[PDB]
């Protein structure tokens, strides 16, 4: 009010007036003036890494591999840039709260840290890459660990189901459902899934062992605190600690 | 993923010894006969559709029932993904060829497939069957005996190498069943 | 274990691709540098227990200390475990020598070496002060071949990059 | 752009190392074929206007009914697109035998080409009978070498296990 | 298997809510259209066999090159095997046309075809030659009923783009 | 917004194809269930303050305790809100009616309520009290349809099973 | 990732013709080279912390206010990421060396770096100062002109290489200025 009897002022209303309205991502606004493409090649830089730390070996491991079979590998990166841009599709408010959730829990996943926590906080895209690789490297995620015993199958089942109650609110599916968004691909995600699970088998029994305490050590470090009965569920069964996402997915 | 080389190792290593004369002999034997592996490797990769069509049709044409409604080659998708893995077979097989050991298809390929196979319900006679058509197929391409393509080279004898991409194929096969 | 074998089937296979004309020229190179490779690890497994002797007695023409308090010199039983460590590096690199990457040499010896060097106490420059020794004690007609000679230098500085 | 070079320094720098000797060996190997693959480029390009004559002739030697309705023959324009389509596949034959790897031609020719075909109506039946007439219209002695007609065969063939 | 009924329960499952009003307008509209899909399949499962004699003689009334080499014409067997694949289609038409979604002809049929065709080198502009036969061979007032004639034309023209 | 379109739409959307015959019967029964839902909005309409006055007078014909110390009966302003809230949720049965799913009273009155009825020291049991009124408080044949009826009874129950 | 080969092939490609003879004579000239060029690559990778601890505590040795408190070398973790990053920057320059097109090294580790050490606070200058250092020193070892180190190989001129290697050095240093 008191900007707009200034003669000074009636600029500044009108400029955060013009402001006000629009929405945008926390990816152009969170981080300082000019410092974006420093974030893209931050969280590229990120990735690389881990993507080092995974292949100690000039060997790829099972894992490392994109298509099971010719002419797969190109369906995998198409698949694999529609749900980039579908990334950029969604509203605003969506993009802001998946933000925070990613920024808590890059500050879970820092252990530590001035730079860890001053670096997560700053930049939007470090912090996703970085939550997204470092939990991808340490084998903490869904396609790989599934469940051996039926109990435990039934379980990871279970939590499967209750975070798809995450990645539908209300009926109408996400932005962020991405099958298809062509004439075809579904089969190929399904075939893809399939043989991943197969090539989970393929690893190294050392690896099998490194991979069920690392899911173990992911479920409770960010999704249980306290929660003893949760803690007994860790503890025992690594499919269910396997394939817990923070609701920054929405996969 | 372990080759000839890594397989004189291994063992030297589980010997705690150095390599020595013989084995390095052996493997003299390998280098040797290096650019027949080289041009073999070519012969199978160069009939890739050609040979999963043929062995997987040939294994349809023999046993009738897996077409039949009911079976497991009924569904299209299911057949698609039949020629999917006698492609994979093919393709370990010849990594099996420029490898010299058999590491890379029994670490990559041949593990788990069994207890894959049962827990699917696919016929373990009908996977052996398409396994010998593909092995029968790869060695008449790979000595150059195929009935409507006849590549120039350089005569020579390469039976061992033969023997040795039939005893890969005998392996999966016999894995199978 | 890396070699020209493994590195290029091991990308082909994450690519899914058959085995096309790249990786075949990879493994043709690998088949023409063969020579020289079997060459060196001949001439070492021959006189191996001459590199082990001035090997380890020329750490301890070097550093003292080692021999002097608790550090690592207190028996013949710790310089015995000295000298079979040392055998241990060079049948290694007659390893790796053998297979024509740093693939045993580095899954067999480097890796996590470092946990147990820093853990037992055990310092790297004494092994790095041996192997510079070793690698300046070669000849270049007489020993092994100007082609033979180079691989086993390759081999040995690797270590040296890996320890330091 | 697959090739050697490429797939040993994309391995290397996965791994995050400095490049070992086995990825010496591999680009030993690429120039030691180079000769080989190089002649097969020279020799294709001098020739290759005969192979487009005798490649898009042969194909409507085969099949009629494209010049039949409305499926591809019911111009000198579509005929045109026939010919410069078959020297579009000839000219990444040319590239990926100098690249020397199956990259150019795989990235530039074979990525997302069968939704193309399915979509605009394209047998690939008609594209093989072109490719298995131009390498059954090899010469072994006089054409290229015996090493070089072999690398030509092999880039041929991939196209061909690339379409069916 | 795709229905109105199986995407609106799994929708709802998805969701993990009851199944609310909404679902139950969709599963009153499918039992609103049932009696035209019904009809459509009373007379498809009538007169089928005509249908697959004029389906594949109309597919062999165009492209001759089929029963030219090695193709496909080569035997009673594979002009067989054109009849019975063209029946599978039918029946698959006569299956979601009961359903009243796409559900069985795309999880039996259309789901990983496009490969088996590609592979065992089957063209699929002759199957869709079939089909748009068999879609200008209606009658409107004759042959089902307005509303049934239309769900046939829907499902096949489905088939068709499906293909192409 | 939850309804039959957008249901059909999000799920084939979700699955990339363009909209197959099962959407259309989706809609079509939208369509054929729009005459009860229509009637039933347009009575709502018309005496919904009277709804407002016995829906809330109701509430307060039981539970008194309201209007007794600092519960919420403390001033007209208090009363005031509690007839405002009825008003809207009375308005969402309204517009729920008109779109025919769950959506806009989902997505505006139950999602989140939860909270801030807890947080503001809400009675849920006091509004199922109003809303339990309002629904014993029908007529079959003379206060809307048979059809009709039914459709308001489902959206008011929906409510309640929402706050119960 | 481009080589020299994929550098014609791509010139080439924009020039929408074959291939022809002046460029595969220039690729000749490469291959003709290229064993120099693999002893090169040889000589900058068995120096790896040799040339980095070199260089970087000759960076610190010129400036000595970088180890000051308040600086970028102060804390021992910014002094290994400081040791971290000039092992990167010589790591895709011996990339650039095999490669023989720096391709590998714009699209990799050259492109965006400036506004990532803008955004963090490492002084451009020196950093090229580092910069500059790897490259007096990688042409010393390239040229096997050091003082430290002399290794016996076949004589010959190796200028024109030396000039390519300084061109990509100069690529990095000039780039982050
Ligand atoms: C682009 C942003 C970006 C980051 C923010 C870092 C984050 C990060 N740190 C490490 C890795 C590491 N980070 C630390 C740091 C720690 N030491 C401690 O005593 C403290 C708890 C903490 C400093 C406050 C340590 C010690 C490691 C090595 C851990 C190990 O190997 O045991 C790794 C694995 C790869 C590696 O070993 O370097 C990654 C990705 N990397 C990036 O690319
Ligand atoms: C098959 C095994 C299996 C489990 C073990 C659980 C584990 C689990 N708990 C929650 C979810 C939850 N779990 C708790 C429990 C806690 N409340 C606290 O005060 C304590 C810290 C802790 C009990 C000791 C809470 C409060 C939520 C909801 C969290 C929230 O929405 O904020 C969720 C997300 C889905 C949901 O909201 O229900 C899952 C997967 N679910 C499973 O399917
Ligand atoms: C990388 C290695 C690798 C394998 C070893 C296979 C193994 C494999 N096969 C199938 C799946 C399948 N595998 C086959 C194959 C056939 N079944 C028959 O009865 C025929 C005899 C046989 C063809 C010769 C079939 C038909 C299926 C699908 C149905 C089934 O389980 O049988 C699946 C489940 C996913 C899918 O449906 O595709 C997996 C993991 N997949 C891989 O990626
Ligand atoms: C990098 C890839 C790579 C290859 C694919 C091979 C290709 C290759 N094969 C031979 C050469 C040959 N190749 C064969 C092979 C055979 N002949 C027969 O009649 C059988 C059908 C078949 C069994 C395998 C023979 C017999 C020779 C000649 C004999 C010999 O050189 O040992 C040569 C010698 C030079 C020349 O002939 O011009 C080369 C380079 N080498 C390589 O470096
Ligand atoms: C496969 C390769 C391979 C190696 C290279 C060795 C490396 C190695 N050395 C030791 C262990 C040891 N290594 C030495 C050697 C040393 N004594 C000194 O005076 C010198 C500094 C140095 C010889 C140059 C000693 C003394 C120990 C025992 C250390 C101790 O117990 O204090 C150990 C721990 C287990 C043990 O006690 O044996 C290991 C893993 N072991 C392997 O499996
Ligand atoms: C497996 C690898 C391997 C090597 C690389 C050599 C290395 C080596 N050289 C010598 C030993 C020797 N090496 C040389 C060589 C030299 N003469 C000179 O004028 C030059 C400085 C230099 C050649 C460039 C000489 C002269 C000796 C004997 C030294 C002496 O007895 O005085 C010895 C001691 C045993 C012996 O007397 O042979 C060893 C281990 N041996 C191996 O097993
Ligand atoms: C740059 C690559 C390149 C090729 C791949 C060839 C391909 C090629 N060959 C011929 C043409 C020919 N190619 C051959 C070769 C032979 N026919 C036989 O029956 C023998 C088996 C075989 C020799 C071993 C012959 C004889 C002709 C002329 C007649 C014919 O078509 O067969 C022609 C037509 C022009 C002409 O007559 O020369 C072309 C384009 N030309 C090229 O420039
Ligand atoms: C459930 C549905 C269902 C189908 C629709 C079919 C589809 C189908 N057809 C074939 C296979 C075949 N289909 C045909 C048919 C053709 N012959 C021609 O001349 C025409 C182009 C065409 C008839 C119009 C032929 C000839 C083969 C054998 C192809 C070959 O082996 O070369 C195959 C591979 C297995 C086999 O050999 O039988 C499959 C899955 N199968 C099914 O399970
Ligand atoms: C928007 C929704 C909506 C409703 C559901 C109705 C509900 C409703 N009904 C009445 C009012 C009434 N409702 C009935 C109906 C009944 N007669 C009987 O014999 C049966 C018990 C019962 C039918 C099953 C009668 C008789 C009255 C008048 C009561 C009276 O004046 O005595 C009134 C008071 C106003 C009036 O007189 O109309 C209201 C609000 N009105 C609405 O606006
Ligand atoms: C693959 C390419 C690649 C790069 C180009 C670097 C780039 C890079 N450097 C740092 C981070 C850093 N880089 C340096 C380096 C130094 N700072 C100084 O003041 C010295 C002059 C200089 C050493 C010579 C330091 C000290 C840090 C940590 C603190 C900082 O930001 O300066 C970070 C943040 C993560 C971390 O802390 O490690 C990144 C992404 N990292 C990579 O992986
Ligand atoms: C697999 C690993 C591998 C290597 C490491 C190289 C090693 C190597 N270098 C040369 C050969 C050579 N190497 C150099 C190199 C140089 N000379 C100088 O004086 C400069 C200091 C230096 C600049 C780089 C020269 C000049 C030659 C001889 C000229 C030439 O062959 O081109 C030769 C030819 C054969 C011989 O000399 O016996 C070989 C095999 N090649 C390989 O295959
Ligand atoms: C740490 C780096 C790393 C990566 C990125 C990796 C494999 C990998 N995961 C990939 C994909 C991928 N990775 C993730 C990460 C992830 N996020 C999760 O919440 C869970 C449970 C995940 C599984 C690891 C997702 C969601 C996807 C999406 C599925 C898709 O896009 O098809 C890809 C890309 C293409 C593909 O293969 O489909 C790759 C190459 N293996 C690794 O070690
Ligand atoms: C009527 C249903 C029917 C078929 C379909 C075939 C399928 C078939 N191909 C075989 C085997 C076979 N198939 C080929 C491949 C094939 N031949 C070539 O020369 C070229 C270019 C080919 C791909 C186009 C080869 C090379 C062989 C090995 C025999 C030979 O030397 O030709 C075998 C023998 C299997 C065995 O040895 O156990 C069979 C059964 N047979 C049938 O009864
Ligand atoms: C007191 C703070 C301080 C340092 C730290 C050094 C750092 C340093 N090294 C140089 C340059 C340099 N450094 C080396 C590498 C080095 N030499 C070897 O023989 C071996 C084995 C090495 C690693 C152990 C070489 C090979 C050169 C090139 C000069 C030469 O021929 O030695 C140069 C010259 C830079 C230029 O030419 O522009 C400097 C400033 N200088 C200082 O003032």
């Amino acid at each position: 009010y008191f900007f707009a009897q200034t003669a000074y002022g009636r600029i500044l209303n009108m400029v955060n007036a013009s402001r006000f309205g629009k929405g945008g991502d926390p990816d152009e606004l969170v981080p300082p003036p000019g410092a974006q493409p420093a974030d893209q090649y931050m969280a590229n830089c990120i990735v690389k890494q881990y993507k080092a730390m995974a292949t100690p070996t000039g060997v790829y491991t099972t894992q490392c591999t994109e298509g099971v079979v010719r002419g797969q590998a190109e369906e995998a990166r198409n698949a694999a840039l529609s749900a980039a841009f579908r990334m950029k599709q969604r509203s605003s408010a969506q993009k802001f709260g998946d933000f925070c959730e990613s920024r808590r829990m890059a500050v879970i996943g820092a252990h530590g840290c001035s730079y860890e926590e001053s670096l997560l906080t700053k930049f939007p895209a470090a912090a996703r890459a970085y939550t997204t690789a470092s939990s991808e490297a340490k084998g903490n995620c869904v396609r790989y660990a599934d469940g051996t015993s039926p109990a435990e199958t039934y379980m990871a089942a279970c939590v499967d189901k209750q975070m798809k109650f995450r990645s539908v609110p209300m009926g109408v599916y996400d932005v962020l459902c991405s099958d298809g968004n062509t004439k075809g691909v579904a089969e190929y995600k399904r075939v893809s899934a399939m043989s991943v699970r197969f090539r989970s088998n393929q690893m190294s029994t050392l690896y099998k062992m490194q991979a069920k305490y690392n899911n173990a050590a992911y479920a409770r470090n960010y999704f249980g605190h306290g929660c003893s009965y949760e803690e007994n569920l860790f503890n025992k069964y690594p499919a269910v600690s396997a394939s817990m996402r923070p609701s920054t997915a929405r996969y | 993923m372990l080759d000839a080389f890594s397989r004189v190792v291994v063992n030297s290593d589980s010997k705690a010894a150095y390599v020595g004369g013989s084995d390095l002999q052996s493997l003299k034997t390998f280098i040797s006969d290096g650019n027949k592996r080289l041009d073999a490797v070519n012969c199978i990769v160069s009939n890739a559709s050609c040979i999963v069509s043929d062995a997987i049709s040939g294994m349809i044409c023999e046993n009738p029932g897996l077409i039949a409604p009911g079976g497991n080659c009924y569904t299209n998708r299911r057949m698609a993904a039949c020629l999917r893995d006698g492609e994979i077979i093919l393709r370990y097989v010849s990594y099996a060829l420029l490898a010299g050991d058999s590491s890379v298809l029994d670490d990559r390929c041949l593990n788990g497939l069994k207890e894959t196979y049962i827990a699917l319900g696919v016929p373990t006679a009908s996977t052996s069957r398409a396994v010998s058509i593909m092995k029968a197929a790869s060695t008449a391409f790979i000595m150059n005996t195929a009935s409507g393509r006849k590549i120039e080279i350089a005569a020579g004898d390469c039976q061992a190498l033969q023997s040795e991409a039939a005893a890969y194929f005998d392996k999966v096969g016999s894995a199978v069943d | 274990m890396k070699s020209v074998i493994t590195t290029t089937i091991s990308a082909a296979d994450a690519a899914g691709r058959f085995p096309s004309s790249s990786d075949l020229e990879s493994i043709q190179g690998n088949i023409q540098r063969a020579s020289a490779r079997l060459e060196a690890a001949e001439k070492l497994s021959g006189n191996h227990e001459a590199v082990v002797k001035e090997a380890g007695d020329a750490c301890f023409a070097k550093y003292s200390y080692l021999k002097n308090s608790g550090e690592a010199g207190d028996s013949q039983e710790k310089i015995n475990k000295c000298y079979r460590d040392v055998d241990h590096y060079m049948r290694l690199i007659n390893y790796s020598l053998v297979v024509g990457g740093t693939g045993p040499l580095d899954e067999w010896g480097i890796a996590g070496s470092r946990e147990v060097y820093r853990t037992l106490n055990l310092p790297g420059s004494a092994y790095i002060a041996s192997f510079t020794f070793t690698r300046d004690r070669l000849c270049v007609p007489r020993d092994m071949s100007s082609q033979a000679g180079v691989e086993f230098v390759a081999a040995l500085d690797y270590v040296i990059n890996s320890l330091s």
